[PDB]
RNA sequence: GCCCGGAUAGCUCAGUCGGUAGAGCAGGGGAUUGAAAAUCCCCGUGUCCUUGGUUCGAUUCCGAGUCCGGGCACCA
RNA sequence: ACACCAACGGCGAAAGCACUCUGCUGGGCCGACACUGACACUGAGAGACGAAAGCUAGGGGAGCGAAUGGGAUUAGAUACCCCAGUAGUCCUAGCCGUAAACGAUGGAUACUAGGCGCUGUGCGUAUCGACCCGUGCAGUGUUGUAGCUAACGCGUUAAGUAUCCCGCCUGGGGAGUACGUUCGCAAGAAUGAAACUCAAAGGAAUUGACGGGGGCCCGCACAAGCGGUGGAGCAUGUGGUUUAAUUCG
């Protein structure tokens, strides 16, 4: 990637919901590429959301997110022979993708049955902020603000 | 009582406009590059390489423009 | 050999030649040396012995002695020699190595104020 | 403690650290606040951000004793020169004069050698 | 023999003018760091010496018991 | 101890010499005929001066700082870094006499394109006083023709073309050592061998490779991701041992 930069790429929308995010989401749960299993996986967990709370699931997404998106994380830094964590902060696209990751994360460690089971357990306690995918970017704040005196293009 | 540089700010102030107008007066009387020359000590021969540096460097500067 | 080294994977190979205990016990003294004082990084140690010429083969008397570090970070330090006689040879790769190592040390492990 | 309606703000701004002390005209102390007293240590302590947070420190408790016009001192080399003048700014007090009042020298005491680094 | 002060987390001590038991290290975890350390943040444990009394209830106030840390003495 | 002034500027025989002032005094250069009329140039021995460190005697002691001590760093650290800090650095009176005391270029004279500069003065012009211009000298700096040079480069301030005087060199180690003398309070300085041993030691330029020197740029090289190895069991390849052979590569 040192030359040529990254055109973008067609963002898709989810059959049934016609969403990016859905989509983003029914991308990064893959594996072994069936798409077949994964998009069950994720209208099981509507359907679960949908079960547990009356409020419109396609709502708890945008709070899901809102809830686990860092604004700002750190990065290891050489500067002046001195090793230095310094607050970087992020983009959009970029705190999409950490929100999503930390979110299937925390959904893969549950002790649950169901995969869809657990994907709506963490979008509920994520929604409500109750849970480990938020408190894991309050410690990536705690670890950016604690190192706060070491961004000089502050 | 003594001074260096006098930045007298009036009631139009903002804080861009004043920090930068002290910037230039720094600039101007040179001290933050003097105060890191008198940090350590130098034998007259680091004293002719900054002379004929500096000086060649301001009076190319000045030749050139 | 040595307790301090226990850590250390010393691998002493014949290539075309037969091994002895003279050749052994040599062998650990002169990497033991080499390798002793530099143990923290290091981590595997390669020895093969090549002999050459006489009533072998074409040309001079030859025995060469390749040796090969690694550090649990860096890799790859190679040391080739030739000479007359393997004690020789063995203590020429030991001298290479030596080298070659307290430059690594040298370089990293200085806090090396490197400012870029 | 004492409510004084004008007096000085002495910065001195070092390498490894940044001293704001507050005080008044007649020559006397009032409250100080230093970049190391905030919670930083050696590396963070010479940084203008804890420059900031220092300043900011002092000018509370000058707000608190109720003071409205002032005079900045800067003394010394460090960065912290320009980042607490913005503090001085931004907590709503009144910008009388900010000096440059580093020593120096006119000749004198042989400073210390070079470091060889 | 007298005179003081203590017993509080594994260790070292802060203690409302009775209504929550707390700090600093030892430990666990995370990166810090190619690796060390600083750098930094989280988490765990308690019959507040033993007994009775007082009190709407006590680490807190009081009595007795036990141990510990010191200060000062005397003509078998 | 003397910021700014300070400059690829001034004076000095060199060493060196800079806050300011005054006093005693050394030279230098320029313009006039005012005068002497070869009085010149160099210099063996000899003399005087001679940075810094060092030493003797007496003062003085802020900062800095050999030595020394502690803290780290490191395999070790009698070093680099930090914290302290004694001699010394300063002044008076001496001694020492060496330096990359370098322009790495002895002194005097004569003679050989220029261009661009500066400092001190003199002349003419400009105005009638500061420039300004053109020029005469004296020194000082940068490019460069002839010529020189092994090349780099030097080039009117020669390393050019000639004359005179003086010092010094004659392959590298051994060695600026030993011995002996002269000087010194000491440290040492000055003068300066030989046995032995080597077929090299050296200069300038060139092409490479290399640099914990720069500048520019690439690559799943790192980063950002996704899955593995290392752990388990087996499959298999190799080393090792074992064997009559575990064929050789
Ligand atoms: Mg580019
Ligand atoms: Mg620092
Ligand atoms: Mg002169
Ligand atoms: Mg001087
Ligand atoms: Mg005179
Ligand atoms: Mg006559
Ligand atoms: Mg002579
Ligand atoms: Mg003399
Ligand atoms: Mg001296
Ligand atoms: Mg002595
Ligand atoms: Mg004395
Ligand atoms: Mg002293
Ligand atoms: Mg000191
Ligand atoms: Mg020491
Ligand atoms: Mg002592
Ligand atoms: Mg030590
Ligand atoms: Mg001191
Ligand atoms: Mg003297
Ligand atoms: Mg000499
Ligand atoms: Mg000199
Ligand atoms: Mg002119
Ligand atoms: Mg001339
Ligand atoms: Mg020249
Ligand atoms: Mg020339
Ligand atoms: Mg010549
Ligand atoms: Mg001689
Ligand atoms: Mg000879
Ligand atoms: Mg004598
Ligand atoms: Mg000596
Ligand atoms: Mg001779
Ligand atoms: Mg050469
Ligand atoms: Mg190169
Ligand atoms: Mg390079
Ligand atoms: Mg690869
Ligand atoms: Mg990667
Ligand atoms: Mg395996
Ligand atoms: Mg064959």
């Amino acid at each position: 990637s040192r030359r040529g930069t990254v055109e973008e790429k067609t963002a898709k929308s989810d059959p049934i919901y016609r969403n990016r995010l859905v989509n983003m989401l029914v991308n990064r749960i893959l594996k072994h590429g069936k798409k077949s299993l994964a998009y069950q996986i994720l209208y099981r967990a509507v359907k679960k959301i949908q079960q547990k709370t009356e409020t419109n699931p396609l709502s708890v997404l945008r709070q899901a997110i809102r809830g686990v998106t860092p604004d700002i994380a750190v990065k290891a830094r050489r500067v002046g022979g001195s090793t230095h964590q310094v607050p970087i902060e992020i983009g959009s696209t970029q705190g999409k993708a950490l929100a999503i990751r930390w979110l299937l994360g925390a959904a893969r460690k549950r002790p649950g049955r169901n995969m869809a089971f657990k994907l709506s357990s963490e979008l509920v306690d994520a929604a409500k902020g109750s849970g480990d995918a938020v408190r894991k970017k309050e410690e990536t704040h705690r670890m950016a603000e604690a190192n706060r005196a070491f961004a000089h293009f502050r | 009582s003594a001074y260096n540089v006098q930045v007298l700010v009036d009631d139009n102030e903002n804080e861009e406009r004043l920090l930068n107008r002290f910037r230039r007066e720094v600039m101007r009387a040179g001290v933050i590059q003097e105060c890191k020359r008198r940090r350590y000590f130098e034998n007259k021969q680091e004293e002719k390489k900054r002379k004929h540096r500096e000086a060649a460097k301001r009076n190319s500067r000045r030749r050139r423009g | 050999w040595d307790g301090p080294l226990s850590s250390v994977k010393l691998i002493l190979q014949g290539r075309n030649l037969e091994v002895s205990d003279n050749v052994r016990s040599h062998v650990e003294d002169k990497v033991g040396k080499s390798v002793a004082k530099h143990s923290h990084l290091v981590r595997e140690v390669d020895v093969r012995l090549s002999a050459r010429g006489g009533d072998l083969s074409k040309g001079p008397k030859l025995r060469r002695c390749e040796v090969t570090l690694f550090t649990k970070r860096h890799g790859v330090i190679r040391a080739e020699e030739d000479a007359e006689s393997l004690y020789s040879s063995i203590d020429l790769v030991s001298s290479i190595i030596q080298r070659k190592l307290r430059k690594i040390k040298d370089k990293v492990s200085d806090h090396g104020r490197h400012m870029k | 403690a004492r409510k004084i309606p004008k007096g000085v703000i002495h910065v001195q701004a070092s390498f490894n650290n940044t001293i704001v002390t507050v005080t008044d005209v007649r020559g006397r102390v009032v409250s100080w606040a230093s970049a190391g007293t905030c919670g930083f240590r050696g590396t963070k302590r010479g940084t203008p951000f804890a420059a900031q947070t220092a300043a900011g420190n002092a000018i509370r408790t000058v707000v608190e004793q109720g003071m409205q016009r002032a005079e900045v001192m800067i003394k010394g080399p460090g960065l912290g020169r320009d980042a607490a003048l913005r503090a001085i700014r931004r907590s709503g007090i009144l910008l009388s004069f900010v000096r440059d009042v580093t020593p120096m020298p006119h000749n004198g005491c042989r400073p210390p050698k070079k470091r060889r680094v």
